């Protein structure tokens, strides 16, 4: 009989970001360590 | 010490009307940079923002309290804040705001604390945010959505019990519509990674599947963005296990044997992946992968991906599925002789090969072996000595003792054997191996409690003993005492090889 492979990948290779949201707010520069530092 | 312990006190003002024209002067303030930074170090100042946020029922303050820890949310000080002064709980109750502004401020702040702010990722679960933001799925706004679902990657990863409530809450069905029916890239890509990173879970696969997931993602294979194209194929590698008995592959099979002829490695691999589980067991599957080129198109994949085990393996697998129980399996053996596979395929039984890819390559060759025009060439490539090699390397790991590589050596010894079986229907071969000195390792295999070992070494006993020669030699070698045991054996081809052993020795 023929047989399955189980595959389970998650993290995947990390390798434009997210557009902002339409609000009436002044563009604000988020602190240049989180923008040099990976997400937590 | 001037306008925030002043609005401060006011935001904490028992009549609505001095706090909510508080608020507004508040929001204003914490548009401009210097008064910002001013209200972020102010405990008292933002704790008053969140209740009054949270508490409030007029939309302007709603709005404009929101709207602050927004932009507080742009420095590690706001974000800081803002998470010690039960920021989480606030903000994800206003996710259920009908106002889009209210909604938009606090997604956004909710995203921006939970890409930045450690801690974030278990208040946001404890305060019930998975489920809302699940619910929230079926708005139109893209950006909004986008976001929204980014928030579901972030907190999903690696954790198994926010899976499981994604899936409670109905994520699957309202994930795979996103897939099916936007266009815009940043929000399938995201929708793609939450999908990936569920269909890790054997429990939120079913839910995807049943949903039409194998399809929604099948739909972006050709898309122009790489990344979006590689998570829906991950999605899908991750899925194929569990959706071997879905109908209507038709189109998707299409695109993947496609897929195969791409020039980047993961596209490639997961594209083999996938129809290797895809044909597993399936004939209507199968007949699909062979009418569209499938056979040629796993040679030539196998053949460019040299010594790359992570393509050759499922390839392999594939090209066994597509050469056995369907109607167009004779065929195909023939095909990839064909195509060219059979030098490659014999390769493959060598070093570097590891035992995964060495158990599925003699898998496909003795479903090869079944196609008489591949006896010749298989034999010129080397298979034979290379298949002995391994069964007795194989067999003697037996004796002396399990899962080495991950595989049994028991399956290597009756996969060899069986593929040695079915080679000696012909001659040459049949000399070839006799000539190895192998029968009195056949013999010693009718000994092996595992019923398929038995048949296997029985069947190559009996092909091999239609030659006189063989015949006596086998008897000689003491088999008619094993075999007249195994002639009573419950097994119908345990005992019909047996007796055909003898015959065959008295003839």
């Amino acid at each position: 009989a023929d047989t399955l492979l189980h595959f389970a990948t998650e993290s995947t290779p990390d390798g434009s970001s997210l557009s902002a949201l339409s609000l009436d707010e002044p563009f604000i520069q988020k602190d240049v360590e989180l923008r040099i530092m990976p997400p937590v | 010490t001037r306008a925030i312990p002043e609005l401060t006190k006011l935001l904490n003002d028992e009549d609505q009307v001095v706090v909510n024209k508080a608020a507004v002067m508040v929001h204003q303030l914490s548009k401009k940079e210097a008064s910002r930074h001013a209200i972020m170090r102010s405990p008292q100042m933002v704790s008053a923002i969140v209740r009054t946020m949270q508490n409030t029922n007029d939309v302007e303050t709603a709005r404009c309290t929101a709207g602050t820890l927004h932009n507080l949310s742009h420095h590690r000080e706001g974000l800081l804040a803002i998470f010690k002064s039960g920021g989480i709980p606030a903000l994800v109750k206003m996710l259920g705001s009908p106002v889009d502004s209210v909604l938009f401020y606090a997604i956004t702040t909710l995203h921006n604390l939970l890409l930045h702010q450690e801690g974030a990722k278990m208040a946001v679960r404890l305060a019930g945010g998975l489920q809302k933001m699940v619910a929230l799925l079926n708005k139109t706004n893209v950006k909004f959505l986008a976001i929204t679902t980014d928030c579901l990657q972030i907190l999903a990863y690696g954790n198994q019990e926010s899976k499981l409530i994604i899936l409670a809450s109905g994520g699957p069905q309202a994930l795979v519509n996103i897939m099916r029916t936007y266009t815009y890239e940043k929000l399938l890509w995201t929708t793609s990674r939450v999908l990936k990173v569920l269909s890790v879970c054997s429990s939120n696969k079913p839910a995807i599947v049943e949903a039409g997931g194998m399809q929604a993602l099948g739909l972006h294979l050709t898309d122009p963005s790489q990344r979006l194209v590689q998570n829906c194929l991950w999605t899908l590698r991750n899925l194929s296990d569990a959706a071997t008995k879905q109908e209507g592959m038709e189109g998707l099979l299409g695109t993947l044997v496609q897929l195969l002829g791409s020039d980047d490695i993961n596209v490639v691999t997961c594209a083999a992946g996938i129809l290797s589980n895809l044909t597993c067991n399936n004939y209507k599957n199968k007949m699909m992968v062979c009418q569209v080129g499938g056979i040629e198109a796993l040679v030539r994949t196998v053949l460019r991906a040299g010594d790359r085990e992570d393509i050759t393996e499922p390839a392999i697998c594939a090209l066994r599925h597509l050469t056995s129980r369907h109607q167009e399996a004779e065929m195909a053996q023939n095909a990839v002789r064909l195509h060219y596979g059979l030098p490659v395929v014999v390769k493959l039984l060598h070093p570097p090969s590891h035992w995964p890819l060495i158990k599925a390559t003699v898998g496909l060759i003795r479903n090869l072996a079944l196609c008489p025009a591949n006896h010749a060439p298989l034999r010129e490539q080397g298979a034979i000595p290379r298949l002995v090699q391994l069964l007795v390397r194989a067999h003697q790991d037996t004796q002396r003792r399990q899962f080495v590589e991950g595989v049994r050596m028991e399956e290597i010894v009756e996969g060899c054997t069986g593929a040695l079986h079915i080679l000696a229907r012909d001659v040459h071969n049949r000399i070839v191996i006799r000539g190895l000195n192998t029968i009195p390792l056949f013999v010693q295999l009718l000994y092996s409690p595992i019923e398929n070992i038995q048949r296997v070494a029985a069947g190559v006993l009996c092909e091999l003993a239609q030659d006189k020669e063989a015949a006596e030699a086998i008897e000689a070698e003491g088999a008619t005492a094993p075999l007249t045991e195994l002639l009573h054996s419950r097994n119908e081809g345990v005992a019909t090889y047996a007796a055909a052993v003898l015959f065959r020795m008295s003839e």
